[PDB]
């Protein structure tokens, strides 16, 4: 980035060979990068307006019946509540235009007009990359929400929050949804594991849900080879086969020549799909770094909001991106400030997997999607 | 009714397998956005030539 | 440690409590006596043993207290045990140091029997009226 | 339980399984299942499983015995079933109840400690079961060698829940 106060010889020229500086900078005035476009649309597939700043998750233990007997009488019962509880983070986010008087006096008002449309695209790309921390940065966070302190949370991530009990099953500490591939290519006994670790919590086909694999191009270039019982990276075997969707070219179908059921949608809310594997749609995702795959379910009973939470200011004035009108006025300095102020958590810890092909050791966050990294 | 699609077949000339991506189609709708990017000028008719390479 | 079984009416009795017990003893079964005022203490008072005692909160100087002589206890476990985690053996007579007032399985001759244990929670209390041997050999 | 049923799932015809043994049938998948690659047009010859069964979801089916992942199941067991037909027009456990509709079901009982200074209630229920049709269902448990265990969480007097 450029940076700086914009002074008279930023101006370059008023005209060159008849072409002048204010109609090259009045093109740039209503652009929009195409990335952003697709960054806005994630963003909106994948988060919830927060209405609650705190959720509390109530549970209630249980007793048995005794054998009864001819004179005497039961042993009494009782049962006790408990709960955990879960918050969401806030944070607020500046940028600057800084003049010098000079400039204002002779530059284009056309760059002023593109100056603020490129703020207002830096937007865009800072809600992105806040909702993608959330899901991919694997710790812990605090949020203040009247003066008493809560822990924000990732998806389950080896600490001490019991998963909730489900179908008998009942989940220890340590539970965790950050999982690392033990081999450098993708295996189906990889993306078979990944989705069960969903599918134990609810989040089933049962409970009306479809769980979506969105993932770099380099690792569905190995998914779309997986066949039944065949052999496939690290000596996996394919416990299911992966079926390319409905507008996948024919020339790509395996050595077969009929199907049993039926093949998957080719779009599922304007992305291209792939295909399936174990019933998880598999989508090709611009933003997502080489060595990574997210796992997120959809639209069940369970999932029927999206995973991400964006809590914003209680107050309308708080909201939205704002201009403040800067402390340096007129002359011989101007200035002024964008504001954008929001947070993001997540309730449902369950409802997704971020898995990460690497041959040995610990998951590793994405550098693009640290917290303190950056701002994009 | 039956639960089996019989799968498509080569029909003696086949259109060319092209892999279709969502990365893909972010691109070529950026190529035509730029394509915008131009601006109508005088020529070499204007006494100076700096612009030109 | 939890009252399951009280009988009002000779089970058991009201007394005041002759000290502050705190809430490190909530849920603890302790072996109590009478001192010469009339109130309530940890192992024989003046009076012997005269019952058995569990306080749910902690309580103050003062306060009423339900001692029981004859009733079931739940929940039960060694008083130097934690409470709702480290429960009785099955089948077993139950002892009262009369010193401290805690409660063990280990018989002693100065020791005095507080009941019995049907299941390793269920204790059957049923205090007797003096130590287990007056007279050892 | 899910364990057994990520086995069977993989059975075909004529191809070798766990222990040595060669499938006289192949495993064939309900409707509702994902998807599958087949190596003939016709692909399936016979009748494709139905998808539900008496509300219960269906894996699939092996000589064409119904497979169900049953949540209730402990890891080792498979409970095999019949149901329908001349025989087995009646469940597999008869529920005996007491005679007198007074007794029957769930009822609350007014407990002998009344209003001050203690209060009880009671809930009583009584109920037994047993097996006419003998023959009508079988417990397989995967071990390696000697008798069949009884599960824990089913052993008779081993508790109430």
């Amino acid at each position: 980035n450029q940076g700086g106060y914009n002074t008279a010889g930023d101006i370059k020229y008023k005209t060159a060979d008849g072409v002048s500086y204010d109609s090259l900078w009045n093109l740039f005035s209503n652009v929009t990068d195409e990335w952003n476009k697709h960054k806005s649309k994630m963003v909106q597939l994948m988060t919830f307006p927060v209405t609650n700043q705190t959720e509390k998750v109530p549970r209630i233990g249980q007793f048995g019946f005794e054998k009864a007997s001819e004179f005497g009488v039961p042993e009494s019962k009782r049962t006790e509540l408990s709960f955990y509880q879960l918050a969401y983070d806030f944070e607020d986010y500046d940028l600057a235009f800084r003049y010098t008087w000079k400039f204002l006096r002779d530059a284009p008002s056309s760059q002023i007009k593109a100056y603020h449309n490129q703020a207002l695209q830096a937007d865009a790309k800072l809600i992105h990359r806040k909702v993608m921390e959330a899901i991919f940065d694997n710790r812990e966070r605090e949020a203040d929400i009247e003066g008493l302190p809560y822990k924000v949370y990732p998806l389950y991530n080896g600490d001490n929050m019991i998963p909730p009990e489900y179908n008998g099953t009942t989940f220890s500490t340590g539970h965790n949804h950050y999982l690392v591939s033990g081999g450098t290519k993708i295996d189906s006994a990889d993306v078979e594991m990944a989705a069960d670790h969903i599918r134990e919590h609810g989040y089933t086909e049962e409970n009306g849900t479809q769980l979506i694999a969105f993932a770099h191009k380099a690792e569905i270039q190995e998914v779309r080879r997986f066949r039944f019982g065949q052999t496939n990276n690290n000596s996996a075997v394919a416990n299911y086969d992966f079926v390319q969707s409905q507008g996948e070219s024919p020339l790509y179908l395996p050595n077969a020549d009929g199907l049993l059921g039926k093949q998957p949608q080719s779009m599922w809310k304007g992305l291209r799909v792939k295909g399936s594997y174990d019933d998880v749609l598999w989508i090709e995702e611009p933003t997502m770094p080489a060595g990574y795959v997210l796992f997120l379910a959809t639209g069940g009973t369970l999932a029927q909001q999206n995973l991400v939470g964006l809590r914003e200011h209680e107050d309308a004035a708080w909201r939205g991106l704002r201009q403040i009108p800067g402390n340096q006025t007129r002359y011989p300095l101007i200035d002024s400030f964008y504001q954008r102020s929001f947070g993001t958590g997540i309730r449902q810890r369950g409802g997704a997997v971020v898995l990460q092909i690497k041959a040995s050791g610990t998951y590793d966050i994405p550098t693009k999607w640290t917290n303190g990294g950056g701002f994009e | 009714a039956k639960g089996v699609k019989k799968l498509p077949k080569r029909k003696g000339t086949n259109p060319i397998p092209r892999d279709k991506w969502n990365s893909d189609d972010i691109a070529r709708r950026q190529l035509e956005q730029d394509q915008k990017l131009h601006l109508t000028t005088k020529g070499p008719h204007t006494g100076t030539n700096d612009s030109f390479k | 440690a939890r009252y399951d079984k009280y009988n009002p009416y000779g089970g058991g009795f009201r007394a005041p409590l002759a000290a502050d017990w705190t809430d490190a003893d909530a849920g603890k079964l302790y072996a109590v006596g009478i001192n010469n005022v009339g109130a309530v203490v940890k192992g024989a008072g003046q009076s012997g043993v005269a019952g058995v005692l569990v306080l749910t909160k902690g309580a103050k100087a003062g306060s009423i207290v339900d001692v029981m002589k004859f009733g079931e206890v739940v929940e039960f476990g060694p008083t130097s045990g934690t409470p709702g985690t480290d429960f009785g053996a099955a089948g077993t007579a139950y002892y009262a140091d009369t010193s401290t007032g805690a409660i063990n399985s280990t018989s002693g001759e100065a020791k005095v029997k507080v009941g019995h244990t049907v299941g390793a929670q269920r204790l059957i209390v049923a205090v007797a009226d003096g130590v287990v041997d007056p007279s050892p050999a």
